[PDB]
């Protein structure tokens, strides 16, 4: 058996109805669990056995269903509701729901930064590049050498939506050796958003 | 009703770890005590429960001959011991209390109570503090300038700015584990690019695990100084 959540990503404003499934691929039991959980944070209990709500939960959290279809609903989304919200029954957990903040959309600011003198002293160069406070949160990051397009070399990693803003941002590091850095001349990172027309690519040259 | 965890750990690959968590504001032989693990960025998994009372126990087939609970009842602490540790067994730990007591003879699997979780690292890797560079404020309208925390383990580091006095349009990134085993991370901060001449910015770099602590001073590139 497993447990399926939809959506993956619910993007709610506050004040909407928030509705969330949760579908066993067999049944098991008519006893269902939800949990909320916040980013570094254990889970907690909202819903039990279906349809009970939780000691301290508010009311517009609601939970029904039986069999292998379980809903829970959110009647009107508070600021501090959004979260990420997991369905459970005996051993098994669902994926998970991720509801997050619809906002305006919002294009990264883009910076590019070279590697430091400081690192360079000891053989490694690394460039990274910062997409800040955008929204929605999908967005492609291409590093350029010379112009080359570059693959293999980089990793990226996105903050939590910010719970003032409700953007997200973004941090690619390209890795290169110190000879490989200095063997080549302009770096650049070519930025694609929904909120950009079309690309937007910020560069440096090495030694410049 | 307060459930309290041991300590973050760190170890090698093939070796062990307890976890402990200690119970109080209720009668710890009433409920069982289960444990749910969940690895960074992913999703909860259920490991196993103890029956606090009789000590019996029921685990998940995955970990099913690798991990074994206990519990202390002089002293309201469960424990949980996973062997032949693997990388992929790195992830938060928790325990959680069920909601009816055993008494009930009811379902067992409401998880109510949550310890505050603890973190296992399982790794190749040893301890080691992050070298902290400069990431050069990038105009001589709006700057971004940074530092780069490079080559630590475990998680996790702190960074501040200014020790705390600095705040707005800071944004500290989740690490990436590189090829090598060890962690690096970017703390970054946007900024008026007025502001470059007169202002300064020092990155407060905090690595407990290795206590290890850095303030690195972030400056305008010498091309871009004014005195």
């Amino acid at each position: 058996i497993v447990l399926t959540q939809s959506p993956a990503t619910l993007s709610l404003s506050p004040g909407e109805r928030a509705t969330l499934s949760c579908r066993a691929s067999q049944s098991v039991s008519s006893y269902l669990a939800w949990y909320q959980q916040k980013p570094g944070q254990a889970p907690r209990l909202l819903i039990y056995d279906a349809s009970n709500r939780a000691t301290g939960i508010p009311a517009r959290f609601s939970g029904s269903g039986s069999g292998t279809d379980f809903t829970l609903t959110i009647s009107s989304l508070e600021p501090e509701d959004f979260a990420v919200y997991y369905c459970q029954q005996y051993e098994f957990f669902g994926q998970g729901t991720k509801l997050e903040i619809k906002r305006t959309v919002a294009a990264p600011s883009v910076f590019i930064f070279p590697p430091s003198d400081e690192q360079l002293k000891s053989g490694t160069a690394s460039v990274v590049c910062l997409l800040n406070n955008f929204y929605p949160r999908e967005a492609k990051v291409q590093w350029k050498v010379d112009n080359a397009l570059q693959s293999g070399n980089s990793q990226e990693s996105v903050t939590e939506q910010d719970s003032k803003d409700s953007t997200y941002s973004l941090s690619s590091t390209l890795t290169l050796s110190k000879a490989d850095y200095e063997k080549h001349k302009v770096y650049a990172c070519e930025v694609t958003h929904q909120g950009l027309s079309s690309p937007v690519t910020k560069s440096f040259n090495r030694g410049e | 009703v307060q459930l309290v965890q041991s300590g973050a750990e760190v170890k090698k690959p093939g070796a062990s770890v307890k976890v402990s968590c200690k119970a109080s504001g209720y009668t710890f032989t009433g409920y069982y005590m289960h444990w749910v693990r969940q690895a960074p960025g992913q999703g909860l998994e259920w490991m196993g429960w103890i029956n606090p009372n009789s000590g019996g126990t029921n685990y998940a087939q995955k970990f099913q001959g690798r991990v074994t609970m206990t519990r202390d009842t002089s002293i309201s602490t469960a424990y949980m011991e996973l062997s032949r540790l693997r990388s992929d067994d790195t992830a938060v730990y928790y325990c959680a209390r069920g909601k009816y007591c055993t008494a009930r003879d009811y379902y067992n699997w409401d998880f109510q109570h949550w310890g505050q979780g603890t973190l296992v690292t399982v790794s190749s890797a040893s301890t080691k503090g992050p070298s902290v560079f400069p990431l050069a404020p990038s105009s001589k309208g709006t700057a971004a300038l940074g530092c780069l925390v490079k080559d630590y383990f475990p998680e996790p580091v702190t960074v501040s700015w200014n020790s705390g006095a600095l705040t707005s349009g800071v944004h500290t990134f989740p690490a990436v584990l590189q090829s090598s085993g060890l962690y690096s991370l970017s703390s970054v901060v946007t900024v008026p690019s007025s502001s470059l001449g007169t202002q300064t910015y020092i990155c407060n770099v905090n690595h407990k695990p290795s206590n290890t602590k850095v303030d690195k001073r972030v400056e305008p590139k010498s091309c871009d100084k004014t005195h």
